[PDB]
């Protein structure tokens, strides 16, 4: 049964760093994309980027690009997020996904979250 | 034409282990379900990888 298992929670003053984990059961843990969505108190949910496991390749959203570094470890079937130069608004709650939906068709060609 | 046969000149599988070759447009549906052509193949990246092939 697929999993996805996460570190505890964290309490940083302004300017601190963060590395979240997030590891991975029950399926081949470089299969699909590693996505990482957060979602702040009271609102929606932000969509902050992908890292595939087997080519490490990375996208970043675009306010996420330079404040915000995704990887992984393949051995302990194991993704990271580390946050640098943190914010009080970045005060939220860090989701790591699954992009296991495999696309249909090539005309939208996207790993969706499962 | 004098003579004329169609033959698989690189099949499906064994030909390409590390490309995917499912891919299918809705601009190519077969009984309104999304294919592609029969003598062509869309070749696209598995697990993250589209290695160089030759
Ligand atoms: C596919 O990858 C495997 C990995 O070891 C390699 O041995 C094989 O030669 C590759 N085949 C092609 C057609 O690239
Ligand atoms: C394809 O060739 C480029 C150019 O040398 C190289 O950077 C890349 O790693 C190669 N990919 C594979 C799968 O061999």
């Amino acid at each position: 049964e697929v999993q996805l298992v996460q570190s505890g929670a964290e309490v940083k003053k302004p300017g601190a760093s963060v590395k979240v984990s997030c590891k991975a059961s029950g399926y081949t843990f470089t299969d699909y994309h590693i996505n990482w969505v957060r979602q702040a108190p009271g609102q929606g949910l932000e969509w902050m980027g992908w890292i595939h496991p087997n080519s490490g390749d990375t996208n970043y959203a675009q306010k996420f690009q330079g404040w915000v570094t995704m990887t992984r470890d393949t051995a302990i079937s194991t993704a990271y997020m580390e946050v640098n130069g943190l914010k009080s608004d970045d005060t939220a709650v860090y989701y790591c996904a699954r992009g296991g939906l495999e696309p249909r068709s090539v005309d939208y060609y996207y790993y969706g979250m499962d | 034409v004098s003579s004329f046969e169609r033959f698989e000149i690189f099949p499906k599988e064994s030909s390409w282990p590390n490309h995917t070759t499912t891919g299918v447009s809705a601009s190519c549906s077969h009984n309104g379900e999304s294919s592609f052509y029969k003598n062509l193949l869309w070749l696209t990246g598995k697990n993250g990888l589209y290695p160089n092939l030759s």
